[PDB]
């Protein structure tokens, strides 16, 4: 499931593209990264604690978690 | 400043290297040199068509290789003969063999420096003995239009070129090109030699071989039993009274013969016991 | 030149060469496809109003 | 290990047009060459060869001339226009040999896993067959000397490969394709017999000469050897083979029987429609 | 001659054959075949084939070039 450059009269795998770029998926990563800071989240900080310890502390420390040893969320 | 009708006396090698270069030249086309003399002015002969490196890159006039020339001709010249080149092959051995878009292009570019520079299209995938599809062609140009563009001098010998004149876009193809007559030359110094080795050869070689014989018979006597019945069917077919029948249908004969040689062939494989010994 | 027959061209300069007489559609695979010949009306009995 | 190879006539056309160079360029009587292949099996291919500018001085007929401007860059081209078609041997006229020939084959041994010398015919007349193979051999002796490298009789043959009758076969110009049984066999018949028997003349020459003035392979180690199969049936007055005539009952059983019983079936192939067609073309001619 | 005209009828045959189908036909050994290339062609048919087996579509040979009915 590959684009790759074949020659025309010797049928030859001859080079890899580099212009396998995936339709709508890697124009569904959003480059722009708005900004939100947590001031404008109002009445739910402790879904921003339990969703930190849940979410952000596994993108840092698993060691965190696995000094402790069990399991991510 | 004359216009002739030429000839092409044939070296055979220059046929042989050329169904080298078309039967292991893989269909995708590439192209060659031609290496003859230029006898005179109402024939031509080749001598030589030699051989080109992998060029699989495409049919043009950059893919000759000038030292290659040099060199080449330097084992000429190392070896006994060093003879002049007349032009230049290519193989079209995919398609029907007829000019490609090149050709019309390196024809002029080659015999720019030449004078004739006859073009050599060849095809051996078209057929094993039937059909020879060696093809050669001379390209007037608009410059000779002046004239008319009749040699016709000696005739019949474009005459029986003219005899086909049946190639779909060559004879679309009528202008700019006129072919050139290609003879076989009488090459008995070879083709002598080619039948002592041919027929020395290709019958049990030494020729004590086989001098198999009887079971082939026993199969063969089975198959000249088992299709008697449907060979006499025919009879019964022939049973029409009156008249019924349009053509005979006439299975006669494809066993009458096979029995008739092939039981010649049983009866001297029978005399081979009383003719080896004594 | 009838208009919608068939001709047969060549492929040489694809020049107009002949003219063929033909049926057009799939005419020979179900335009024939009756039950030929069969048998007579001594098998029927009864329905003879 | 090798009976046979597959011979292009190709490139021994370039021993031909290279026998057309030593008739022109001065002394040099036999056609010497480089025989160019490659080793598939026990059978092989020779598509191309090419052909040495060569010497030999006729006193200390050891003296080979196989240039290395000619060799080297050469074997660049050959190897350039392909891979596949290297060296495989060489090859020279004449019938026996040269006093050179096996050093001229170890100049290329190490070019070879098995550089053949296949000694080869400029104008056939031959009795026996066409050019003919020898491959590296190390008999010596039952003796203890020094390894014996004189290259002996591998056999060989004209093999055919591939279609390239688009040419041949339309140079035939003469032959027919003959449905055995239609002379071809008689044809066999003076060959063998007479091919043969001329080759028992030599073989002859072989036991008088030998007998004569033949000295130590009078009987080294193959005459008696094949005189066993000589001893297969050699015998005095008739040879007796008494087994053989009622064993000829078998034989001559099927073949009478057969010409019999289908030969009469023949007789209505022949006669019957022949009377047939025969009588509608005679009496319905009116 | 005549070997040659009998085995000269299958040289360039049973190869590489091609495969197409019978359409209609005009008249004696000529006729008209539709092709698995997806078009359509008026072709002079041998004397080889018994000229009753052509009745339907059938699964018929044809060369890459000349496209014989073979
Ligand atoms: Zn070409």
């Amino acid at each position: 499931g590959d684009l790759v450059g074949v020659n025309k009269d010797s049928y030859l795998i001859l080079e890899t593209l580099p212009t396998e770029y995936d339709s709508r998926v890697k124009a569904m990563e959003v480059d722009e990264r708005p900004t939100e800071q947590y001031s404008d989240i109002g009445g739910l900080d402790k879904q921003i604690q339990e969703l930190v310890e849940a979410i952000v502390l596994p993108m840092n420390h698993k060691e965190k978690f696995e000094n402790l040893g069990i399991q991510p969320p | 400043a004359v216009d002739t009708a030429e000839q092409v006396y044939i070296s055979s090698l220059a046929l042989l290297k050329m169904l080298k270069h078309g039967r292991a030249g893989v269909p995708m086309e590439v192209m060659g040199l031609m290496l003859g003399e230029f006898v005179d002015d109402y024939t031509v002969r080749v001598i030589d068509v030699f051989a080109m490196p992998q060029s699989g890159t495409g049919v043009s006039v950059e893919a000759v290789d000038p030292v290659f020339q040099a060199k080449m001709l330097d084992m000429l010249k190392q070896t006994g003969r060093p003879e002049m080149v007349v032009g230049w092959y290519h193989s079209h051995p995919g398609f029907g063999c007829w000019l490609s878009g090149v050709d019309i292009n390196t024809q002029q570019s080659f015999e720019a420096l030449s004078e004739r520079a006859v073009a050599v299209v060849v095809d051996p995938i078209q057929s094993v003995k039937g059909k020879v599809v060696i093809d050669a062609f001379r390209l007037i140009n608009a410059n000779m239009m002046v004239l008319g563009h009749e040699p016709r001098q000696t005739t019949s010998n474009l005459g029986h070129l003219n005899k086909p004149s049946i190639q779909a876009l060559i004879h679309g193809l009528n202008r700019h090109y006129y072919s050139i007559t290609i003879n076989y030359r009488k090459n008995e110094l070879e083709q002598k030699m080619l039948l002592n080795l041919h027929k020395k050869s290709w019958m049990e070689g030494l020729t004590l071989q086989d001098y198999v014989v009887k079971e082939m018979l026993e199969l063969a006597k089975n198959y000249n039993k088992a299709v008697e019945e449907e060979d006499k069917m025919t009879p019964e077919q022939l049973a029409i009274k009156n008249v019924g029948k349009q053509d005979p249908k006439r299975h006669l004969e494809e066993h009458v013969d096979v029995l008739m040689t092939s039981n010649i062939v049983q009866c001297l494989a029978a005399m081979l016991d009383t003719v080896v010994f004594k | 030149v009838t208009p919608n027959c068939r001709v047969a061209l060549r492929n040489d300069s694809y020049t107009l060469h002949k003219i063929l007489p033909n049926k057009v559609d799939p005419l020979v695979s179900l335009m024939m496809v009756e039950k030929v010949p069969d048998s007579t009306y001594e098998m029927i009995g009864g329905l003879d109003k | 290990a090798v009976q046979k190879v597959v011979v292009h006539p190709l490139v021994l056309l370039s021993v031909v047009d290279h026998f057309n160079r030593i008739g022109k360029v001065g002394n040099q009587k036999r056609v010497v060459g480089v025989l160019l292949g490659s080793w598939q099996k026990k059978v092989l291919d020779v598509s191309n060869s090419f052909a040495v500018p060569f010497d030999e001085d006729d006193k200390d007929d050891s003296v080979w001339f196989l240039d290395h401007d000619y060799l080297e860059n050469m074997y660049g081209m050959f190897k350039k226009v392909n891979a596949r078609e290297r060296i495989v041997g060489w090859y020279h006229t004449g019938p026996k040999l040269h006093k050179n020939d096996i050093a001229i084959n170890e100049l290329m041994k190490r070019y070879c896993p098995n550089s053949v010398l296949v000694i080869i015919d400029v104008k056939p007349k031959d009795l026996g067959l066409p050019t003919e193979a020898y491959i590296s051999v190390e008999e010596v002796h039952d003796d203890g000397t020094p390894t014996s490298k004189t290259f002996e009789h591998v056999t060989s043959e004209i093999g055919a490969e591939e279609a390239e009758e688009v040419g041949v076969e339309h140079l035939l110009r003469d032959i027919k394709d003959t449905t055995v049984g239609t002379l071809s066999q008689r044809i066999t018949n003076q060959v063998h017999g007479l091919k043969g028997l001329n080759s028992k003349l030599l073989d002859i020459r072989s036991y008088l000469e030998k007998v004569a003035t033949g000295k130590l392979p009078i009987n080294h180690q193959i005459i008696y050897q094949l005189q066993d199969v000589f001893n297969l049936l050699p015998d005095v007055s008739l040879q007796e083979f008494v087994k053989a005539f009622y064993l000829k009952t078998n034989d001559q059983m099927v073949v009478v029987y057969l010409a019999s019983l289908i030969r009469s079936v023949v007789a209505l192939h022949n006669l019957i429609n022949n009377k047939i067609a025969n009588r509608d073309a005679e009496k319905k001619e009116g | 001659e005549f070997l040659h005209a009998q085995e000269e009828v299958k040289r360039i045959q049973s190869i590489p054959l091609v495969i197409g189908q019978f359409l209609e036909a005009v008249d004696q050994n000529t006729a008209i075949v539709g092709s698995t290339t997806g078009s359509n062609y008026y072709v002079r048919i041998l004397s080889t084939i018994d000229r009753e087996l052509l009745k339907p579509n059938a699964s018929v040979a044809l060369h890459k070039h000349s496209n014989a009915l073979v």
